[PDB]
């Protein structure tokens, strides 16, 4: 038969639940990507084991095209897998999962093409590849090297599945609405309500009076909370502070000189917030464990 | 070494006598009994280990596959050199796409094929334009039909976006694009590109007189800068960075202007990289040298001299282009007299 | 054996996926209860 | 509400009206309170003693979003911004 969208999740979760990962729920606040989740940015720091796989929507207003272009959307669903420490089978478990998903490996050109990921917004980088399957870029593979400003110890492995295009290339459809969510219903008839109205809001109806006064308010609140040794809400406010900057960029009311100021402020806040989680966790004695050699 | 193993451990790995071949293949991991019988074993597992041997099996089959449709492949060195080191056991496969994508410019299809997916374009021996074929390189032992059927669906998905962008970008002539380029900043102290273009079109007259070019050609130059470097705000160049400089010429030619100005518009960026061609028309030399001088003076006005390692703006590349243009064209010049005139129109 | 929390979800989803229900993701904004979700009220 | 040996674990409800419109046709809502089902089934007495998976527990990874949140909601929630965000 032909794979459907609502069971690819059921095959990508019950597999990683057998290796040893602990599956959890998605994010809470609107995350601009798949990495800024507090379950990945704050938890890779410090010597404790961490094996988590989950699924999250990602909203990016800058890539809003009224929901007509079959490649770019304002809400795409990603799958994230974080492994620490790397057990040595890093790129063999991925191929086993790919085989278990429903596609064969012996009859598809699965190759790795080098690609270095780096994001100055939160201060992170690493080395890795993107996985080409017959010319489609479907997966990002990355060994981390640095988060915020601390050096990682031990280094972690991140596997990011872009799940909206895997089925778009596997089923054989040409548009994106033609993806079938389940046997009987389709993806393009129930996930365009949160597409068309959101694109219209992000394009020409987003009132900019409130965004430019919520941004600084959130920054100040985050700083004040961080000064009181409260890490989790302090970082939570950073996400809704960084969403306002993206929505401002979408409308087009940010000049070419304020971009540096905004990036500097956000990265300084992220840097001074990251080095507080490590200091907070060390006083608890590292209940999860400790890594040696 | 010979028959015995050399015991030494590096990075927590002990050296032994096992080696792994193609993944998921029958020879997942094999044992080499003697170091003499090593290169024979790998070619038994299908791996073409030699670096230069893979070239003579890629280019010997890519040409053979071409004659089926009566054509030839395009093999830039910088493309084959990277295609070789991405495959363990090469296998070429041809594929087709619809002819309706031939209305696009010749330099867009080639860029899409060679800068993103790393394919091989096919050009006919007779009437040497593009053909509806391409050649890709698989890796290993894969089903032939599936790879082509899944690869043409990507190649005909990129071109839909390209054609939509081109159609939306040719709705208005090139004149209107000169106004909306202000969204591209040049320097935080100098400004955007509109000011740079206005300065260039203001100071082009003096430079056209220092080089000794005849007065009779002075009108056309004054018009070329009216549309100089306007492609940078177009849609087809927003994501295809390598196409900046030639798409302006294509738009100007379509607009219905003389051929003595399209070449000047195109040759405002030459040279683009080391080894590229140099300007060869008189009106283009003036624009090139004026742009180089203005870009040097403006960036030296804020004090941004690069060191030996970092290249904030690659001023050395600009200077090397300027001297190459001046020398390889046999034109008299006065540097210390033109620099003062160029610096006169600077905002500060 | 004794049931665990992370597989009660796997048993409560694969069951209702066979009756005919369409399982979806959770809310986005902080919901004060289980009914005010836009997937049920609207 | 469904009683299982005295525990209230599930709410069952036929709707009749939402907002101000009358429902047509009426709908059925089944709400599972999933945190107490296992707390009553496994045999634990506290809530942290719930086991999330074979190897890890619920009370060692879902208290970070509990203790910090309770402190914020009790005596550190700055009320200057809430009363001007509401309107």
């Amino acid at each position: 038969s032909v794979l459907t969208f609502q069971q690819a999740i059921q095959r990508l979760q019950d597999y990683w639940a057998s290796v040893g990962c602990a599956v959890m729920q998605c994010s809470n606040t609107e995350v601009g990507a798949g990495t800024m989740n507090p379950l990945t940015f704050l938890r890779v720091l410090g010597p404790e084991p961490w094996n988590v796989a989950y699924v999250e929507p990602s909203i990016r207003p800058d890539d809003s095209r009224y929901g007509d272009n079959p490649n770019r959307l304002q809400r795409h669903t990603q799958f994230q897998v974080i492994l620490k420490p790397d057990p040595g089978n890093s790129q063999d478990l991925f191929l086993h999962s790919l085989s278990a998903l429903g596609i064969n490996v012996r009859e598809h050109d699965i190759r790795f093409v080098e690609d270095n990921w780096e994001s100055p917004v939160l201060g992170a980088w690493g080395l890795g590849w993107e996985v080409w399957m017959d010319g489609m870029e479907i997966t990002q593979f990355t060994y981390f090297q640095q988060s915020g400003s601390l050096p990682l110890l031990p280094v972690s492995v991140e596997i990011t599945y872009g799940l909206e295009r895997i089925l778009m290339s596997l089923q054989g459809v040409d548009h994106f609405k033609n993806i079938q969510y389940t046997k009987g219903i389709t993806y393009g008839e129930l996930f365009l309500e949160n597409e068309k109205e959101m694109s219209a809001y992000y394009l020409e109806h987003a009132n900019v009076d409130n965004i430019q006064k919520h941004f600084d308010d959130f920054e100040e609140e985050a700083r004040s909370l961080l000064s009181l040794w409260l890490p989790i809400p302090a970082y939570d406010h950073v996400l809704k502070a960084s969403h306002a900057f993206n929505i401002l960029d979408s409308r087009g009311f940010v000049g070419v000189t304020e971009r540096a100021r905004y990036f500097g402020r956000m990265r300084s806040l992220a840097r001074q917030c990251a080095q507080l989680w490590v200091k907070t966790r060390e006083n608890l004695g590292y209940p999860l464990g400790t890594y040696q050699e | 070494h010979g028959d015995l193993i050399v015991p030494f451990c590096f990075a927590g790995i002990s050296s032994g006598n096992q080696s792994c071949g193609l993944r998921n293949s029958s020879l997942a991991n094999f044992k080499v009994e003697a170091a003499e019988l090593y290169l024979h074993t790998l070619e038994k597992a299908g791996i073409l280990i030699d670096m230069q041997e893979r070239k003579q099996r890629i280019l010997h089959d890519s040409s053979i596959l071409a004659e089926g449709v009566g054509g030839d492949i395009i093999a830039p060195d910088s493309l084959v050199q990277e295609v070789i080191n991405l495959v363990e056991a090469p296998m070429p496969i041809i594929g087709r796409y619809d002819v309706s994508f031939l209305a696009l410019p010749k330099d867009v299809l080639i860029t899409v094929m060679q800068k993103h997916q790393k394919y091989f374009p096919v050009t006919s021996k007779t009437m040497g334009n593009l053909l509806p074929c391409f050649i890709t390189v698989a890796n290993g032992a894969i089903k032939e039909e599936v790879v082509r059927k899944g690869n043409e669906a990507v190649l005909r998905a990129r071109y839909e976006d390209a054609k939509f962008f081109y159609k939306m970008d040719t709705q208005k002539k090139l004149s209107e694009f000169r106004d909306q380029l202000s969204s591209i900043l040049f320097h935080e102290r100098l400004g955007t590109m509109l000011d740079k273009m206005k300065r260039v079109e203001n100071t082009v007259a003096e430079v056209a007189l220092l080089l000794g070019i005849n007065e009779k050609m002075i009108p056309a130059i004054k018009d070329a800068a009216a549309l100089a470097m306007s492609d940078l705000a177009t849609n087809i160049v927003t994501e295809f960075t390598s196409l900046a400089g030639i798409m302006a010429r294509h738009y100007a030619l379509r607009d219905g202007l003389s051929e003595q100005i399209a070449e000047a518009l195109f040759e405002i960026t030459l040279p683009r990289f080391s080894g590229d061609v140099f300007p060869k028309t008189d009106p283009g030399i003036v624009l090139a040298v004026t742009d180089r001088l203005d870009s040097l003076v403006g960036l030296f006005g804020a004090g941004c001299q690069p060191s030996s390692t970092n290249d904030p703006f690659g001023l050395r590349r600009i200077s090397y282009g300027l001297v190459q243009i001046l020398v390889e064209n046999k034109k008299n010049f006065d540097l210390t007299k033109a620099l003062t005139l160029v610096a006169e129109e600077q905002p500060i």
